[PDB]
């Protein structure tokens, strides 16, 4: 929940903050953050599953870090920074919806979904940052 | 230089054949004895030891395996061709042939021998060898004891050839040259399917020498920027320095009469200086040895072409303290005079890099953004064909960064200098002008110098890992002025041949290195196995070094040697040591039993024990086991010198089995068995507290002995009460002892295999970089 | 009967000596926020090199407590502790010598050294009993027998 | 004991003590030795005996 809760936030601070003409100060630790989710994800396989109606839907992460080099941010770098948004950001809305689904009589706090039950292994800990919701 | 002679003088790896079958027992003639102790007239063939020398003590007997592992692995082939090993056996009904000339003597013996049973004899003369030419098969017959065998066996199914083709050899090359189109590769022979090779061991540091291992790490760096300076090609057609100079000197407006900063902007500058940066920079990059940066402050085309440094090559590539002496007087003498800053006041031991600080105080963004690319140009970490590469910034591979400098150097040229009297202004100009005049010029360096870098980075096969070394390389910024005013537009990459060169010495470093390391692990693994606890095994990591050819071991203390040791003793086995390990581990108790010179102990009872009847013995005082009896070890005795419980044992006649490989005497007089004198050779043990001394009486009574009368006129069973804790000997039957030794019939092994490949490079004024456009394109 | 001065366990076995390499590591590990980069090298490779003799300094520390506990057993006066007026200087160079250069070559007490250790202190124990005695005597005896 | 020049050297060459600004470059490796570190053994055991 927390790793899935981190990737989310940080999928949002990416969306909110990586914008046209922005200062990469504004960005740094932000960069630094989602660039540590794409290494810790990088390499993994996921499915989010078939219960119902909801699709089975498999996920690959090969991405490339996102850029230091710019003193403002560009739109080069934005479109960029989108297009692996869009693809993470794609991957939690179907975990959030695979956990949604599931209920448990003996451990309905623990994670459901086979996706969520990877995301608490330790190798995900790394992307665990700001728990403030 | 003697660093260049020690890694290039490594070889890939000396090939071991072997040339007879390794051998630890041999058929022994031997005389038998009836029940009753009588010599038969047969005589009986024995399994011995060949070479039995097994020391006395448990212990010892441990170290004797150990050595007799380094044997074997010394033995140990890296191919096998029985043909090589066969010879006739001159009773061979088709006059064929066994393996190896062992064999033969052996096979001859028997054959001769009037005591051998004729089924025997027509066994040796159905003994032949079998071709099968059509899968390039041999089977030869062969006589070996089954340990023998066992090993023998290993050899042959365990070979290190695999088949050699023209594709392997292609393939041998690596991917990113043969991806080039700068070069051509071409062969002249069809390898045949009898071709073999043996492949190199190219695992990746399993040591990781890198971390924390400073000292070794720095020379291991040291001799790969030695090998890279080596391979790094030539600048050819350089500007020639004199007429750059005079433009130079035109371009600058020199004044007798006064004093000018712009003066020293000639400093340094010739052919020599070029050459040697081009040197330092590809190969600190390709050796990821720390570069240090040495200049004059009052020089400012040395602040300028450190600039351009710094533009194209990662800054982590320098010791901080010269880095950020070089962007301190960047700052405070070129950008924040241009834009009337106040100087910079910079902190020794700031988190901060001035240029990163200027970054946040620059308000000119092209200046800026030339010092943000600066302050994040890093090196990529990149796994390419399984090793660890360091990659550079695309827009340092196609020179685009060298257009961003040029944008923030013509805004600095801009500016006013507003607390600066003109003059100032006029220097910082023209160093500036000096370095735009040749624009395109640094654009073609900046892409040479990456395609060079990343072409020589492709014959690497060890990881390149990015640590700072304990050590650096300096690099004088005059000479990096030199590489910048004197490039011309000639067009310089790595011969093939330099390549294939290059690649050959780090594979055979590289190989060395693994195989050095099994060597290391497998004897290590194999005296922890063998409790050797008195083994100090600092020896065993010493000859490691030695082996590796490029550190002396003198300057390595022994507690960094035994580091060493405990990241060895954590790696696996490499297959073939480790089957072989475990081979002896399961016969070396056979082996030591089969010994003539040790018995494995003494059961003193106290009781009257028949000899035991055996043929090769007559009656003897054999133990077959130590059931019954309770057991003194004596290595543990021997080691705690504590002797108060066989002292105990002994005075109070209470029955024991004394454990330990004891030498004993041969005592074949019936009188002397009647004398009970076996009873009479432990009262030393508490006279002296020693067990060292310990020789039991082994009692052989047969018509041989002098007084066996005895034995023969009084229906006589001879007993003792003391026993030898022994083995008999295993008979040789010569139709088990027959194996088909299988290998293939013929086969050529090669060594080099760049040697079959000619390599050319296209003309140097097309070849072309990464993105497909000429390296170079200026006029 | 003999007072004793021992040490913790965690010396006598010599596991202490990890949490010291502990610390050490960490210390390595620092960032020395405002220290010139060189001196930070400096500081934290003479660290490693003590930090890389972990096992030598706890066979080092083995040897020191036990030689400790097997002269100690021939004490026969109490050990008693006190600071006293002068000391024995140390200096710590000589700390590094033994920290740098002790190998693995176990080296104990002879038991002929440990006897020699113990008949001396015996000897100097029971002269310093009897002459205690012999000078409470003879005060004793010059004041019975008013020797004023 | 550990050889006193190669561990001499192996502390010069991690410690770079040429390469920095210290007053006192000689001064930091002296009194490394055996005898010095024999001292020291007998020293603390003493010590602590008495």
């Amino acid at each position: 929940m927390d790793v899935l809760y981190s990737l989310s936030k940080t999928l949002k601070d990416a969306r909110d903050k990586i914008v046209e003409g922005t200062l990469y100060s504004n960005v740094s630790d932000l960069i630094q953050q989602f660039n540590q989710m794409i290494i810790t994800m990088n390499g993994n396989e996921f499915q989010t599953g078939g219960i119902g109606n909801l699709p089975i839907r498999n996920w690959n992460f090969d991405f490339g870090l996102l850029g230091t080099t710019l003193l403002n941010l560009d739109a080069n770098y934005v479109e960029t920074a989108r297009n692996t948004i869009d693809y993470f950001v794609d991957f939690v809305d179907n975990v959030c919806m695979d956990e949604m689904v599931r209920e448990s009589q003996r451990n309905g706090i623990a994670p459901q979904s086979d996706s969520l039950r990877k995301l608490s292994g330790i190798k995900f800990k790394r992307i665990n940052f700001d728990n403030s919701s | 230089e003697s660093i260049l002679k020690k890694l290039e003088d490594i070889k890939p790896e000396q090939v071991k054949k072997q040339t007879k079958l390794f051998r630890i027992f041999e058929p022994r003639q031997l005389p038998v004895y009836r029940a009753n102790g009588e010599k038969e007239l047969r005589n009986r063939w024995y399994w011995k030891l060949k070479r039995d020398t097994l020391p006395d003590g448990d212990y010892d007997v441990r170290e004797y395996f150990l050595n007799l592992y380094d044997q074997v692995l010394t033995e140990m082939p890296d191919y096998l061709l029985l043909k090589d090993m066969a010879v006739e056996n001159k009773n061979s009904r088709d006059a064929g042939k066994v393996v190896d000339s062992e064999t033969a003597a052996i096979c001859d013996a028997i054959f001769q021998d009037e005591e051998t049973e004729g089924v025997v004899r027509r066994f040796i003369a159905e003994m032949r060898q079998r071709v099968q030419a059509d899968r390039n098969v041999v089977n030869y017959p062969s006589i070996l004891h089954p340990i023998d065998h066992a090993f023998n066996e290993y050899f042959l199914q365990h070979q290190l050839v695999e088949p050699l083709n023209n594709d392997i050899i292609f393939n041998y090359i690596p991917e990113r040259i043969r991806n080039d189109v700068n070069y051509i590769l071409n062969m002249d022979r069809n390898l045949p399917s009898t071709a073999r090779y043996i492949r190199p061991n190219l695992l990746q540091d399993r040591l990781n020498l890198h971390d924390n291992f400073e000292s070794l790490w720095d020379t291991i760096t040291t001799s790969n920027y030695i090998l890279a300076r080596s391979v790094v090609p030539d600048l050819k057609e350089l500007v020639s320095t004199e007429a750059q100079i005079q433009k130079m000197s035109q371009d600058l407006q020199l004044e007798a009469l006064t004093i000018q900063s712009e003066t020293q902007f000639l400093t340094g500058i010739n052919s020599q200086a070029a050459n040697d940066c081009f040197k330092t920079l590809i190969a600190a990059m390709l050796s990821q040895r720390t570069m240090s940066l040495d200049f004059v402050t009052t020089n400012y085309m040395s602040l300028i072409s450190g600039m351009w440094l710094l533009t194209v090559v990662p800054n982590d590539m320098f010791i901080r303290e010269s880095l950020v002496a070089c962007q301190l007087a960047i700052i405070n003498t070129i950008i924040y005079p241009a834009f009337g800053m106040q100087r910079m006041h910079y902190r020794n031991g700031d988190p901060q890099t001035p240029f990163q600080i200027a970054e946040q105080q620059i308000q000119n963004f092209q200046v800026a953004n030339w010092l943000h690319f600066v302050n994040n140009n890093q090196f990529r970490q990149v796994v390419i064909d399984g090793v660890l590469n360091q990659v550079l910034n695309d827009n340092i591979r196609n020179g685009h960064v060298v257009n961003q400098l040029m944008e923030a150097l013509m805004q600095l040229s801009r500016q006013q200098f507003p607390t600066m009297p003109v003059d100032y202004k006029r220097s910082i100009q023209r160093g500036i002008l000096l370095l735009s005049n040749r624009l395109g010029q640094l654009v073609d360096l900046t892409r040479l110098l990456a395609y060079n870098y990343e072409t020589l980075m492709a014959c690497i096969t060890m990881n390149m890992q990015h640590v700072q070394t304990l050590t650096t390389e300096k690099l004088q910024l005059t000479s990096v002025t030199s590489l910048c005013m004197l490039i011309g537009n000639a067009t310089v990459i790595p011969s093939p041949q330099t390549l294939f060169h290059y690649y050959n010495v780090n594979v055979n470093f590289h190989s060395n290195y693994n195989e050095r390391i099994n060597d290391a692990v497998a004897i290590i693994t194999a005296a922890n196995r063998l409790n050797l606890y008195q083994k100090k095994m600092k020896s065993i990591v010493e000859d490691f070094l030695k082996r590796l050819q490029i550190f002396d071991i003198s300057r390595v203390p022994d507690d960094q040697m035994y580091r060493l040791r405990d990241r060895l003793r954590l790696l696996p086995v490499e297959i073939r040591r480790l089957d072989i390990f475990n081979l002896i581990l399961m016969n070396m108790e056979q082996i030591e039993r089969a010994s003539d010179k040790i018995a494995q102990g003494v059961i003193i009872a106290y009781r009257d024990m028949q000899l035991e009847r055996d043929e090769m013995y007559g009656y003897v005082n054999i133990a077959r086991n130590l059931d019954g009896f309770q057991q003194i070890n004596l290595e543990e005795l021997m080691r705690t010198g504590d002797y108060a419980q066989i002292t105990n044992m002994l005075l109070n006649n209470q029955p024991v089995a004394l454990v330990g490989a004891l030498p004993f005497i041969t005592d074949s007089s019936v009188i002397s068995l009647v004398a009970k004198l076996d009873a009479t050779v432990f009262a030393q043990i508490v006279k002296l507290r020693k067990v060292d001394t310990l020789k039991p009486i082994l009692y052989k009574i047969n018509s041989d002995s002098n007084d066996f009368y005895l034995v023969a006129n009084y229906d006589w069973v001879p007993t003792s009460t003391t026993k030898v804790y022994k083995q008999i000997p295993q008979q040789f039957d010569f139709r088990a002892s027959m194996h088909m030794l299988t290998s293939n019939l013929t086969f050529t092994v090669y060594s080099d295999l760049l040697a079959f490949v000619s390599a050319d490079t296209v003309e140097p004024i097309n070849a072309v970089a990464f993105d497909n456009m000429r390296i170079m394109n200026e006029l």
